[PDB]
């Protein structure tokens, strides 16, 4: 499970979906991080792809993972503007106040970075 | 005893059975080589033992595919290579030090910084490069 978290890592930092699937159902370590902490549950919300994250979670992803900054996957998916993957992560059990090394939400996130439907979705799911 | 079994003995015929083994072991079965030049996964040693190369090495023929574990000790990166890391894509806004990391991917397939300003990624190193 090792050698295809390895590749489970990379799989989800492509957004390969379909490869993805087939390493979950092979037993792929799915709380593996790279050289920066961040596990497929991070990779997946960075580039988007709601259904990775969706299979990650299904497997036991742990929703509340950080990297080598304390960032967690909603911090990620806020950063970048991901909407649905932040609902997705929420309804999950995301912690929706975790602080990251300034002490900073994604909440805070949103507002410093002006996405006021970031912002709308964080205070009405919470 | 299997005949991978060192001068000391065994505890069963299999090669997976001896109390140590004469030349390298795989995850404790004995075996007469590791998969240095040839096979799946390709493989370095350490202290007689088997180990496999990141997935991102290029596997390398009639030559070493890497020199540890690390997607850092491979002979060539199969995709692409961000910094000393051989990886199967460039960053697409996941979080460092400062924020969110977008790069491209260049000619040789290695990963160069997106412009400051961009939010959605790059295809290049200019502004008008954003996207």
């Amino acid at each position: 499970g090792s050698d295809l978290g390895k590749k489970l890592l990379e799989a989800a930092r492509a957004g390969q979906d379909d490869e993805v699937r087939i390493l979950m159902a092979n037993g792929a370590d799915v709380n593996a991080f790279d050289h920066n902490g961040s596990t497929p549950l991070h990779l997946a919300a960075a580039i988007g792809h709601l259904e990775i994250v969706e299979v990650l979670l299904k497997y036991g992803a742990d929703v509340n993972a950080e990297d080598n900054w304390g960032n967690t996957p909603l911090h990620q998916a806020a950063w970048v503007g991901h909407l649905e993957i932040v609902e997705v992560l929420l309804k999950n059990g995301a912690d929706v106040n975790a602080q990251d090394k300034f002490g900073k939400t994604a909440f805070d996130i949103s507002i410093d970075n002006g996405n006021e439907d970031l912002a709308e979705i964080l205070q009405k799911l919470n | 005893c299997d005949p991978l079994c060192s001068s000391g003995g065994c505890w069963g015929p299999g090669p997976g059975q001896c109390l140590s083994c004469r030349n390298y072991s795989r995850g404790g079965v004995c075996v007469t080589h590791c998969n240095f030049l040839n096979g799946e996964p390709r493989e370095f040693a350490h202290e007689a033992e088997c180990f496999s190369c990141h997935p991102e090495c290029q596997p390398m023929e009639g030559t070493a595919t890497c020199n540890g574990s690390g997607s850092d000790t491979c002979a060539q990166c199969a995709h692409f290579r961000d910094g000393p890391h051989c990886v199967s894509s460039c960053p697409h806004g996941v979080l460092g030090a400062k924020g969110p990391i977008y790069k491209y991917p260049d000619v040789q397939n290695e990963c160069r910084p997106c412009h400051e300003n961009c939010t959605q990624g790059c295809k290049g190193p200019e502004l008008q490069d954003c996207l």
